[PDB]
């Protein structure tokens, strides 16, 4: 109905500028405040600036003012934004909002979500992560694969080659350093690790990797 | 600017509750015109009071414009498991605006039991790059909210931790993890290494070692 399609995800490199945009859908954009707010990778909101469509004029944040350019397009009902070339420090995620008299919104888009990686397509190395822990060996032992220094985001891992699954829990991933890093976990009880068995799977579909990694004690 | 909201809380689905918004600067008097705008099931953020006091088109009417004394704050009367969120406001200081780290909301479904936190290894494989990596197994936690803090060998790590934020997992309680990561030196003359999960006001402690 009154709709407002921003893109989905995009990859920049350290010094090359970007052009976002956000097209608007089914309201009479000139006549509508439009906002631009990057939430940097989960902990807090920051407005970037303010695009009016019918005069075009903007307000910054004191922050963007050396980084947007915020530009429209009035036939395509398009709202884009452009970013100077940039530092590894401003990979995050994207919204454009409009609003009426004074608000950050009554609509924002899906947030185009530019992470800024110069280096490409690469294999992750996961390591045997042992329960040797402060706590004494009781009842439900905790292992953990941890599938390090990937490239890009999409790994796909399933723990004892597929058949266990109660006790897992994959994390969500963070990135170290342009690349990502993950672990898996897994909780299996005594009478199971070391006799039945432990080795995950770890696949990673972009570089090809297919990866069983064995799970001991050291 | 410090627009400084509440950091998380809880209500029963049910009874009411009154978010509260206040500012480094002094006091929010209307001039500020007051923003409330609230993210929810994946990445889709919808706004809620502008103003002070007008509801977005479709905000439900429970949700109360109110700016309280001094400082601006969001009601939600009658509050139901469909507002369990994180709220974020926002106020204009006079020719930009100024977002507060909102405050996540539970709604009290399944009640508030624990962490399984279970510390990890630096395993023998990741020693000859001369990287070693600490993995905090932060888990089945209610509500949402849990800290990380790590401490080297008395000292807390100023050095280099990142996180993760709270994933919900299959029953609809959360999950987490912490990873602390260092070169061999820097992992070697040190004994124990602390995980440390608070709950409510409520820790957990997990250690690993050397000699
Ligand atoms: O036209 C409108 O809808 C109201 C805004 C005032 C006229 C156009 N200029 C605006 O310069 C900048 C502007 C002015 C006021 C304001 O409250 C916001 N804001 O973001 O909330 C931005």
């Amino acid at each position: 109905q009154v709709q407002f399609q921003q893109s989905g995800a995009e990859l920049v490199k350290p010094g090359a500028s970007v052009k976002l945009s956000c097209k608007a859908s089914g309201y009479t954009f000139t006549s509508y405040l439009m906002h631009w707010i990057k939430q940097r990778p989960g902990r807090g909101l920051e407005w970037i600036g303010r695009i009016d469509p019918n005069n075009v004029v903007t307000k910054f944040n004191e922050k963007f003012k050396s980084k947007a350019t915020l530009t429209v397009d009035k036939p395509s009902s398009t709202a884009y934004m452009e970013l100077s070339s940039l530092t590894s420090e401003d990979s995050a995620v994207y919204y454009c909002a409009r609003y009426a008299y004074c608000r950050p919104m009554d609509y924002w888009g899906q947030g185009t979500t530019v992470t800024v990686s110069s280096a490409a397509t690469t294999p992750p190395s996961v390591y045997p992560l042992a329960p040797g822990s402060a706590a004494q060996t009781n009842s439900m032992v905790t292992l953990g694969c941890l599938v390090k220094g990937y490239f890009p985001e999409p790994v796909t891992v399933t723990w004892n080659s597929g058949a266990l699954s109660s006790g897992v829990h994959t994390f969500p991933a963070v990135l170290q350093s342009d690349l990502y890093t993950l672990s898996s976990s897994v909780t299996v009880p005594a009478s199971t690790w070391p006799s039945g068995t432990v080795t995950c799977n770890v696949a990673h579909p972009a570089s090809s990797t297919a990866v069983d990694k064995k799970i001991v004690p050291r | 600017a410090v627009v400084t909201q509440e950091s998380a809380l809880t209500t029963s689905p049910g009874e009411t509750v009154t978010l509260t918004c206040r500012s480094s600067t002094g006091a929010v008097t209307t001039s500020n015109y007051a923003n409330w705008v609230q993210e929810k099931p994946d990445r889709l953020f919808t706004g809620l009071i502008g103003g002070t006091n007008n509801r977005g088109p479709g905000v439900p009417a429970r949700f109360s414009g109110s700016l309280i004394g001094d400082k601006a704050a969001l009601t939600i009367t009658g509050a139901q498991t469909e507002d369990e969120a994180i709220y974020f406001c926002a106020l204009w200081y006079s020719n930009h605006w100024v977002f507060g780290g909102g405050t996540k909301l539970t709604v009290l479904g399944q009640p508030k039991s624990s962490p399984s936190v279970t510390l990890f290894p630096p395993s023998s494989e990741e020693l000859e790059t001369n990287k070693a990596t600490l993995v905090c197994t932060i888990t089945d936690f209610y509500p949402g909210v849990v800290t990380v803090d790590w401490k080297v060998d008395g000292t807390p790590v100023t050095e280099g931790m990142e996180t993760t934020q709270p994933s919900k997992q299959s029953n609809n309680k959360y999950m987490a993890s912490s990873y602390l990561t260092l070169s061999a030196r820097a992992w070697e003359r040190h004994a124990s290494y602390s995980c440390q999960v608070t709950h409510e006001g409520h820790t957990v402690e997990k250690s690993l070692s050397r000699a």
